[PDB]
């Protein structure tokens, strides 16, 4: 099925990945003789392994943005929560970086309060 | 005219700050300190 | 109960973390010079292994966690079963509205202070000449 | 007298420049929170 | 003048966000150090919700 358009196969986007990370390192570790001579050799390998990563990792990427636009069109209910979760730490957030800084103005005041003795 | 020094480099807001004898944006207190030193320098 | 659009953030975060981690990692063992170094003892490499392990056991927890969401996502198959991939090409929420004034308004607030701030805080541009 | 007035002045300016540090530490932290803030 | 002209500038610059918002916000960043005469401003586009804008 080299030249065919159908694709027979299945069970990836979860093995992919380690396959695919341990692939090009497992060359690397290796309890066998490594001849002392060698360039511009294992640098192609290295480029394909990382190649194939991120082309995969963009699929799984795509397939998620795909999924939550779709849970979104289809459930608003649950992107609105999440919205609103966000909204209430990034309050949270600043009211206590509001308060750090107002803490830190009033120690720092409050020790030069009579600088000058006078 | 009198202790006024009017001045407008273009038409959008006012000057001359000055002062009388006795008997918002805070343009106020380092307008008056560096003109003072002036003299000394 | 159910936080899909949270577990898919995470899972973006996880992977996207993992490829940091992977970059950072190389960039870690890039300059791994002579353990036997002539200067240093035993200094470098035991805390250059120590952050080998350390990054070790979050990628690992990293790829664990990243299966544990896709195994969930997966499962929990719950509203619009058919998923019509051509629907995604075009040609109560008072709480929300509510909190979102809330926040609008302390950022306004917060926006004030900050201008005050910034007369309050210049201090010194207006008085370096003479400044020492 | 001089010298007093000197040392005066000297802890004076450099009060001046840490608070100036202090303020620019908070304004800097407060502008990346301002980023934050979409509206 | 400088007084004067910073001060707009910085209207305009934090009037710009009020009048957009739903367009990509900006960035507001002063130096630390400021001239009588001379001083520096650092704006950036500083697209929401991401980092990788940075062009």
């Amino acid at each position: 099925a080299a030249p065919g358009a159908p694709r027979p196969s299945s069970s990836t986007l979860v093995d992919e990945l380690e396959s695919s990370f341990e692939a090009c390192f497992a060359s690397l570790v290796s309890q066998d003789y490594v001849n002392g001579t060698d360039q511009e050799e294992i640098r192609t390998g290295v480029d394909q392994c990382i190649q194939k990563f991120l082309d995969i990792a963009r699929q799984t990427e795509c397939f998620f943005l795909q999924k939550r636009l779709q849970l979104s069109v289809q459930k608003p209910e649950q992107v609105i929560k999440e919205d609103v979760s966000e909204l209430r730490n990034e309050l949270q957030r600043k009211d206590a970086l509001v308060q750090k800084h107002l803490t830190k103005l009033r120690h720092w005041q409050q020790v030069l309060e009579d600088i000058n003795v006078q | 005219v009198k202790n006024q020094i009017i001045s407008q480099p273009f038409p959008s807001l006012q000057l001359s700050i000055s002062l009388c004898h006795s008997s918002c944006p805070e343009d106020h207190l380092y307008v008056l300190e560096h003109n003072l030193h002036l003299l000394i320098r | 109960e159910v936080n899909t659009a949270s577990l898919c953030r995470i899972g973006q975060e996880t992977v996207q973390d993992i490829v940091y981690r992977t970059m950072e990692i190389f960039q870690l063992l890039r300059n791994m010079q002579l353990p036997n170094g002539v200067t240093y003892h035993t200094g470098t490499y035991q805390d250059r292994l120590t952050k080998l392990q350390d990054n070790l056991r979050q990628l690992s927890v990293l790829f664990r966690k990243l299966r544990l969401v896709y195994d969930k996502c997966n499962e929990n198959c719950g509203g619009m079963d058919p998923i019509p991939v051509e629907q995604l090409i075009p040609y109560e929420r008072r709480e929300i509205a509510e909190v979102n004034k809330k926040l609008k308004q302390k950022n306004q607030q917060l926006k004030q202070i900050m201008d005050q701030l910034r007369n309050l805080i210049w201090d010194i541009n207006a008085m370096l000449a003479m400044r020492n | 007298r001089n010298q007093q007035l000197r040392t005066l002045q000297e802890e004076c300016d450099r009060k001046l420049i840490t608070l100036r540090d202090e303020i620019s530490i908070d304004l800097y932290e407060l502008e990346e929170e301002y980023y934050s803030s979409s509206s | 003048a400088k007084h004067i002209f910073l001060r707009s500038r910085a209207a305009a610059t934090i009037d710009s966000l009020a009048s957009r918002i739903e367009d990509p916000q900006i960035q507001a960043h002063w130096s630390n150090i400021n001239d009588v005469y001379e001083s520096s401003v650092k704006v950036l586009i500083t697209s929401q919700g991401y980092e990788q804008i940075c062009k």
